[PDB]
């Protein structure tokens, strides 16, 4: 179930494979790559 | 032939073609008009308020 979760996390959730990405090309040449992971709230009830 | 890096062009690719489509889905919830499709059938919901 968690890891399902975490998959689902990783994908279809967070702009796509540009992080996972990044994450390589960030830590090849400037020697780490670092992402910052905030909560954050989400709206649209009825209105 | 051991994963060829067309394959993850036309990936990213398809990633920022996404952002167009998302366009075209405000697009859509504005307004297209009362149509349908024509995918093996006439008739299919209207895109007017997905």
């Amino acid at each position: 179930q968690e890891t399902e979760y975490v998959n689902y996390l990783f994908m279809r959730k967070n702009e796509g494979f540009k992080v996972m990405f990044d994450w390589f090309q960030d830590t090849l040449m400037m020697k780490t790559g670092v992402v910052k992971v905030y909560v954050e709230e989400v709206l649209k009830p009825t209105f | 032939a051991a994963e060829q890096q067309i394959d993850l062009i036309a990936r990213m690719f398809a990633e920022t073609g996404v952002k167009r489509l998302f366009q075209l889905l405000h697009d859509h919830a504005i307004k297209y008009q009362n149509q349908e499709e024509v995918f093996q059938l006439r008739g299919k919901w209207v895109a007017v308020n997905p």
